Formats: C-alpha cells, structure tokens, sequence
C-alpha cells in the first residue's frame, strides 16, 4: 500500500493540475471556437474538440468516483501501518538490547572475527533503519495517520 | 415399523437437504444479478441459512457446507467431490442453482457422530 | 470526389482508426444510398478490421447514450449524416 | 394517457421485457422532451433491471444493424418516436 | 510428552493437509494451460491423490475433498464454507492455487471418526 498511497499522494498532486488543464481546455475551447468562425479546414489527424472534452469529462468523473472511494477505505491501511510501526519499535528495542549485549569493546576478542560479527549486526541494523524510515515515510505520505 | 421410522429420522435424506439449500439460495440470492462486492455477503447468508436449518433438524451429524458463486461470462463450472467416509450413514448433496447471470453450487456433507 | 469534411462530435479512440472511420464511412456513403446499408457496411468493415464486436448507426436527427469499451468509441459527421460506432459486447 | 401504442417492428426478446420497456420508456418520454435524455432514462434503467450493458437509441429515421445477445433486441415505433434498444456486453 | 505426541498424531495438521493438496495439484496439473476437456480429469486426479495421501496418513479422519477449477477471464471468485463440528477434533483446509490462466480452490475436511 505504500506504493499505492504513493500514487494516492500522486493523485492529489494531479488535482490542481487537473483544474489547470481544465482551464486550459476552457481557454482552448474558446480559441478553437474562433477556429471554426475563422473558417479553418480541420485536418483529419487533427482530433476534434468534443471528442477530447467528452473523454476528459469522463476522465475526471471516473477519477473522482473511484480514487476518492478507495481513499476513504484507508482505516484498514491505517491499522496495518500502525501495527507495522509497533513491530518496528519492538525490533528497535530488540536491536538496542542486542547492541548492549554484543558490545565487543573488549580487546581480547580477535579483531576480525568481532569485525565480521559487528558487520552482521550492522547489516541487520541497516535493515532495521530501512524499515523504520520506510514506515515513517509511508505514515507521512498517507498523512491520515 | 418403529425401526424404519427411527432409521429415517437418523438417515441423511438428500431431498430435504437439497430443498434447504435451494431455499437458502433463494432467500440470499433469489433474482439478484451478480456484483463482485457482495459475493462474500451472499455466500455468508447462503451458508448460514443452510447450516441453521440443518442444525434445526436435530439430526445427529456433523455438517459441512461450501458455496461457490461464479459469473456467467463464459467461465467453465466444474465442482468435483470424492471423499472417504462410512457410506451407510454419511451422505452428501450438491445443489447447482442458476439465474440469468450466475452459477451457485452449494455442497453439503453430513457425517456420523 | 465530394469533399465531405468530418467533424467528430465524440470519441474515446485512437486518431488513426478515427480517420479510418471517416474514410470507411465516406466509401460506404458513396457506395450505398440506404442508411441501414450504410450502417451494415461500416459495421461489417470494422468487425473484420479490428476484431468484433461493434455497433454502428447512421442518421440525421438523433441522440443516444451508450456504455462502450475504452479506446473503442466514435461519433462523427459526414455531410449531413451523423455516424456512430462503438465497441461493447 | 395518450395510448402511444408499442407497434412492433423487430424483436427477439420476451413480451414482458418488450412491454416493460414500453411503460417505463414512455415514462421517459413523458417527463422529458429530449431524445438523448430519453435514451439516458431507457439505457440506464435497463442497466438497472435487465443488467448492463444495454444500448438505446431514440429518434425517428435511422438505419441500425447491431449485434445483440439472444432475447435482447427491441426495435419499434412509439408515435413517430422510433425506439431501438438492444443489449450488448 | 507422550500425550502431546499422540495428540499431534490424532490432530488434523492443517499444514500437512495443505502440503498434500498442493502436491496433488502440482502432480495432476502442473503448468499446463486451460482445456475444458481436461478439467474433469484434472479435478478427479487432484481429488483422488488428495484422498490417497490423506488415507496414507493413517489418522482416524473421514476425509472430504472438493475441487473448483475456473479459467481466468477476469471473473472474481469466492469460495466460502462455514460448518458445524466439534472443532477440538475436526479440521478443514482451503488451498487456492493460480497461474497465468487458472484458479483452483481445493477444500479438504477431516472429521474425527
């Protein structure tokens, strides 16, 4: 759903543009009017105005019918993200405890075997950090939770 | 005479199970056309009504009711059920129901306690 | 050739086969005088070309409300002949 | 109530759906005045009852060959109001 | 410790039944495309293999195997099943498999004898 809510965020970014494009069409639907009363010989590949205005109206209607609808049903997504970030916090606490236990600060340990153990720790810690940042970014993108 | 009556009381009659399933489908589906969002809803109602009637029978057997709702778009329909039980006391009934736009097959199994 | 300029009054379609609709309706109109047979020829030609199934009407004084397949709807004019062709079914 | 009679030209369908068409589409005609809006009624309503995808055409003088599913074609005259309605989906 | 082992032995292991079902589906079907003449054979083979491996377990369970095969044409498919038994002994398992052009839902029910 992250990617999904990404597009959800994306579609909000389009809304203004929609209005923008809409008014362009408005200005467009004015200018092309002059086109017929300036006696223009319309080319065949030239698509005609009513075609695109109808399909664009249908475009806006379908978008505001289904994207909006799928946007309200986000509570399940809300609780999914909530439990995901609780799991992230739990794993962060587990990693904190693992770090406190695993401290190789003593020099009696053979340096490179402790280096590889710390490398395994850093790999799983990087995965934990990736999970945390992904959950935070999904939360702020969805922005309802 | 009493033994036959007791056996019929304790026997899995296919006719009444089929009638129960048909009534459940009629009450939950009836003449309604197919919508993708309420398939869960009719499947739940059909199975619930069927199991409720079957347990209202009081007839001493474990019940299994499965419902498959399919749409008339050229999709092929095949439901096969071969099982292992005691044939003398355990039974089954498959009810296949149609409207202008939907298949609905409900399979009911009754097994000895 | 009678230059019947086409103005397409509604479409959800690609432009190439919209002009294909224009040309095919031009040929059908030049070939037949029966509006029924105009629809016959245009509909058969499209069913043959881009795989069935369409529905075509030709008339003068008409409205119609339709659900069609995406990229599979056209409604234009040739001369005084309103021509509609959509795909659904 | 003006008995605009459903005088029938072409039909492969049930008499019941024929004549249900007749009352409710006449209902369409009665409140409204516009051919396309009458079509909006009739096609939307049988997308409601006899399920999508219907296709309706309201006019007076046209030629339409279309494909319709079995028992799904009505085409007749209600006054000079020629009414065509077939299912395809 | 012995009691736990015996209970597991008489338990309806949903994972084991699901593994048997998926193995039967893969052996009977594999990656072949849709053929309406092959649906009967595919369903029958899946059901009989599932029955054979369920019986090879040796558990005192009457086994009920149902198979649903539907070729992908955009048709949303739901199979629902709500039943009645003593849930501490009997179990059920629904395995759904799909490839580019197929859906197959297999329901296996084990009821303690």
């Amino acid at each position: 759903t992250s990617d999904a809510v990404t597009f959800i965020t994306y579609v909000q970014s389009l809304k203004r543009k929609i209005k923008q494009f809409e008014k362009q069409v408005e200005l467009y639907r004015n200018g092309q009017r002059l086109l017929e009363k300036q006696r223009f010989q319309f080319p065949p590949s030239w698509l005609y105005i009513d075609n695109i205005e109808g399909e664009w109206g249908a475009f806006n209607d379908i978008m505001r019918r289904k994207d909006s609808a799928i946007q309200q049903q986000v509570a399940n997504l809300q609780m999914k993200i909530v439990q995901e970030d609780r799991a992230v916090e739990s794993r962060t606490t587990d990693l904190l405890t693992d770090w406190e236990k695993t401290k190789p600060v003593t020099g009696n340990l053979r340096p490179e075997e402790a280096l590889q153990a710390l490398t395994i720790y850093e790999g799983k810690f990087g995965r934990l950090k990736d999970d945390r940042e992904k959950c935070a970014k999904a939360k702020e993108a969805l922005e309802l939770t | 005479m009493e033994d036959y009556q007791a056996a019929e009381e304790t026997a899995f009659v296919v006719d009444e199970v089929s009638n129960i399933v048909k009534e459940a489908i009629e009450s939950a589906i009836g003449g309604n056309a197919y919508q993708h969002s309420k398939v869960n809803q009719w499947t739940t109602n059909v199975v619930e009504q069927t199991l409720s009637q079957l347990t209202k029978l009081g007839k001493p057997f474990k019940y299994i009711v499965t419902c498959v709702i399919m749409q008339k778009n050229g999709a092929g329909l095949h439901t096969a059920s071969s099982c292992f039980w005691d044939s003398s006391t355990d039974g089954s009934c498959t009810v296949r129901w149609e409207n202008k736009t939907m298949y609905c097959i409900v399979s009911a199994f009754g097994l000895s306690i | 050739m009678c230059d019947r300029k086409a103005v397409i009054k509604n479409a959800d379609m690609s432009e190439e086969m919209q002009q294909d609709s224009v040309e095919c309706a031009t040929q059908a109109l030049e070939k037949y005088n029966i509006e029924k047979d105009i629809a016959a020829h245009i509909k058969k030609e499209f069913d043959k070309k881009y795989n069935p199934t369409w529905h075509c009407i030709v008339g003068r004084n008409f409205g119609s409300y339709v659900t069609h397949e995406t990229k599979h709807f056209i409604y234009f004019y040739l001369g005084q002949v309103a021509i509609l062709l959509f795909k659904s079914g």
